[PDB]
RNA sequence: UGGAGGUAAAGCUACUGAAUGUAUGAUGGCGCCGGCGUACUGAAUACAAUUAAACUCUGAAUGCCAUUUAUUUUA
RNA sequence: CGGUCGCCUCCUAAAAGGUAACGGAGGCGUACAAAGGUACCUUCAGUACGGUUGGAAAUCGUAUGUAGAGUGUAAUGGUGU
RNA sequence: UUUGGUGCCCAUGUCGCUGUGGAAACACCUGGUUCCAUUUCGAACCCAGCAGUUAAGCACAGUGGAGCCGAAUGUAGCUGCAGUGAGAAUAGGAAAGCACCAAGC
């Protein structure tokens, strides 16, 4: 998959974040970028899936960023164990979305097909495909 | 004595040759630092005396070592362990020195064929290293075991490393 | 770079702050500055940033061995009061003229 | 639980004077420091007495 | 079904002995009051306060507590007892 | 201090290098053969 | 009103750490002949934007203690 | 029972601080007769240059950066004569 | 006030350069010539003087450049749902300023 060289801590808590977006409200390098409707914890899995689908759907003279990757930890319990004894395990490395933040930014392709290539990893990512133009 | 000499006319003729706002922007020194670094000492090649002994052989101030710059494993040093010895020349022993360097260190040195090494730091400093510590008739060939010389530095309070080449030019130096 | 003289500015600074602080009770400051030619003293209230009184080959007693170079800045500050000053010990080593004119203060009133 | 200060005593009187703390890795040895006693009222050298 | 469950790691929040704020701006302190109380010297004590065997500041003499912003960027605080009359 | 290093002379065999200056305390008159101009290279 | 926070938040070339094209691109993959740029490892900055309770160059409101006019009650 | 029984470093814990948790981050059960005091002196580590071994670091002489060195600690900040 | 002492606010004022005044004072310099000191000695430290100097030590104008600070609105925060108002960015700023003593006055 795609995956970090380490995380700030091993099993860092599901901190709420209310505020707004910080950072990325854009691409950075790209001419489009597949920003979301929505911040939570992703995992590289969805990451992978909508990269690739993108890539796939696209060209080939485009270049092609990740801009927030994955950076903290997952912290999750297995099921049918009762509760208790703190949190859960490590697993899968998070990127964490804010309200306005881009996964996937992408340039040097046709437009639409950008659009399209959004849309269908919206498809193959969880949130609602949200579409966004070149910025810096 | 090279000291008055030097000071009265060599001095002069520099400074006004290339001039300046004044005639104290003439190259100028500091002191002289003479070296011995042994850090194989604590290794057990003659535990420190070798160094100590012949500097102040050569020496004009009380021998003093310096402390290790930084702690390293393959030459054991740590929190001190003094390696080597070190000898500053004030006063008259700067230029007491300096008369036999350039008179008898000078030709006897293995590699003279023009001594512009350009061992300058760009920050007035000139530090001449010789591997051979046998330079001076002022020591002989047995106190250490080792390939071995001195770093040492003619210094400027204002840096300049153009005055201490014109200091060379002007003491039977050739270049 | 260095001068030999802003290194006896850099300590005198800082003896004269650390026994400032040394007694709270702030008193006037005697700050003495060792010229190569004469020696010159100066009573630096450091309440105002101000001077009151000086002493040197222009200021009076003319240049220093010449113990009476402290001996009338302290005349000056026993016509203030400000005794058992805060007494830098200078940046400039005690020795020397200083050690006439330093505990010429001593003589002449100021009981530090 | 286990105890870094010393009992010290003086040497003119052989009463209980000081308790400090002690360093009992690189002074092992019984300290002897020239310290204020009451019985006498004055800087005497005291001594470990235990 | 309980038959044992997972362990607790040593993660409970550290506390301290009692610090902050003791005295505020606009009150007259006294001499021997904790003023202060700091873990490492790092609020810097000003004119007469004392600095006990623990990092406590106290109030050497009587005056005001005075927290001050200095140096090149307005970051170190200073913490002083200015002499107000008793 | 280190201790008193006193005045020597120098006499030489192919250059007849003559100086007197304060230096080393275990020689008077250093007398050699290689000093002054006798290094093939110390002309100039 | 005073004090300072460091919560929220922008930002993290302002640091701690992951991160990206772009700049030198050493340096080692890879060959080359002490010589050489590298299919790639590729430092950190110039530049580019990031992620974050245990990150804070900054950075509030609120809150907090003191402050003075002040009001309740015989607590 | 797992785990626990004394104490401290960060935060969630909502800005003085604090802040609950079967919340995630580390340990301690001490160390100096100097690492106390007085006084005087005294600094960055690093990095760089050029240099007897000495190589990247020792070594000298500097420049350099002005706190990322150090300061007893776990971590925190703090500390520029 | 020219110029010697340095407090005091900070990166605007931190740095860099163009340079300027030094005539007395000042700094280097003359030397280790004693007092004094070097964790090592004339490098300080001490002496007792300035042949010399504006370069540096000192001070004085500019260099808005590196760099600082970063305005208003808005923006999150905030939290009666708008203000409240960051940050950050821009404008612009600043090349230091705040005084005494002392002689050149």
């Amino acid at each position: 998959m795609l995956q970090p060289k380490r995380t700030k801590y091993r099993k860092p808590h599901n901190v709420s974040y209310e505020g707004k977006a910080k950072g990325n409200s854009y691409v950075a390098f790209g001419e489009y970028g597949l920003v979301a409707t929505k911040g939570n914890w992703i995992d590289a899995r969805a990451i992978e899936s909508a990269r690739i689908a993108i890539s796939k759907c696209l060209g080939k003279t485009g270049k092609m960023w990740i801009r927030i990757f994955p950076h903290m930890s997952k912290t999750k319990k297995p099921l049918e164990v009762r509760m208790g004894s703190g949190k859960g395990n490590p697993e899968f490395w998070v990127a964490v979305v804010k309200q306005g933040t881009v996964m996937f930014e992408v340039a040097n392709i046709p437009e639409s097909q950008m659009i399209k290539a959004l849309t269908r990893a919206g498809h193959k990512l969880p949130v609602t495909w949200k579409i966004l133009k070149r910025e810096e | 004595n090279l000291k008055a000499h030097y000071q009265k006319t060599i001095a002069k003729e520099l400074q006004k040759s290339f001039a300046f706002s004044s005639i104290m922007q003439v190259p100028r020194l500091e002191k002289i630092v003479i070296n011995m670094g042994v850090g194989d000492a604590i290794r057990d090649s003659k535990f420190l005396e070798s160094a100590l002994n012949e500097l102040h052989l050569i020496s004009g101030q009380k021998p003093v070592a310096t402390k290790a710059k930084n702690a390293i494993s393959t030459y054991k040093l740590r929190a001190g362990q003094l390696i080597g010895c070190k000898v500053t020349l004030r006063g008259e022993r700067m230029w007491a020195f300096l008369e036999k360097l350039i008179y008898v260190a000078l030709p006897r040195v293995r590699d003279f064929r023009g001594l512009s090494l350009k061992s300058f730091d760009g920050r007035g400093n000139y530090t001449i290293g010789i591997k051979e510590q046998i330079i001076f008739p002022e020591i002989v060939y047995d106190d250490i075991k080792r390939i071995r010389g001195f770093d040492v530095t003619l210094v400027t309070s204002t840096n300049k490393d153009s005055e201490a080449l014109a200091l060379l030019r002007a003491l039977n130096l050739p270049l | 770079m260095k001068t030999r003289t802003e290194q006896r500015r850099l300590r005198h600074k800082r003896i004269v702050k650390k026994i400032r602080a040394t007694n709270h009770d702030n008193r006037v400051v005697l700050m003495v500055i060792k010229s190569l030619n004469h020696i010159s003293v100066q009573a630096w209230d450091f309440s105002q940033n101000i001077v009151l009184a000086s002493s040197s080959s222009l200021a009076l007693k003319l240049k220093n061995n010449a113990k009476l170079v402290g001996q009338d800045i302290a005349d000056k500050l026993v016509k203030l009061k400000l005794t058992n000053v805060v007494f830098d010990t200078g940046g400039s080593k005690y020795h020397g003229r200083i050690a006439a004119l330093a505990e010429a203060a001593r003589e002449r009133g100021l009981n530090f | 639980a286990v105890k870094r200060s010393t009992r010290l005593g003086c040497n003119d009187c052989r009463e209980i004077n000081y308790l400090t703390f002690k360093n009992v890795k690189k002074n092992p040895e019984k300290l002897a420091l020239n310290k204020f006693c009451s019985r006498c009222r004055k800087v005497v050298v005291h001594k470990e007495v235990k | 079904s309980k038959k044992g469950v997972g362990s607790t790691k040593n993660g409970r929040d550290s506390h301290a002995k009692r610090l902050g704020a003791k005295k505020a701006d606009g009150q007259m302190i006294r001499t021997g009051q904790i003023i202060y109380r700091q873990r490492g010297t790092r609020v810097y004590p000003g004119v007469n306060v004392g600095l006990g065997s623990d990092d406590t500041l106290f109030a050497l003499s009587d005056g005001l507590v005075k927290y001050q912003k200095f140096g090149p960027k307005q970051g170190k605080t200073r913490v002083s007892v200015v002499k107000h009359k008793l | 201090f280190h201790f008193p290093s006193q005045s020597v002379s120098f006499k030489c065999a192919s250059c007849s290098n003559s100086f007197t200056i304060e230096s080393t305390l275990k020689q008077k008159e250093i007398t050699i053969d290689i000093c002054g101009k006798c290094h093939p290279f110390y002309i100039g």
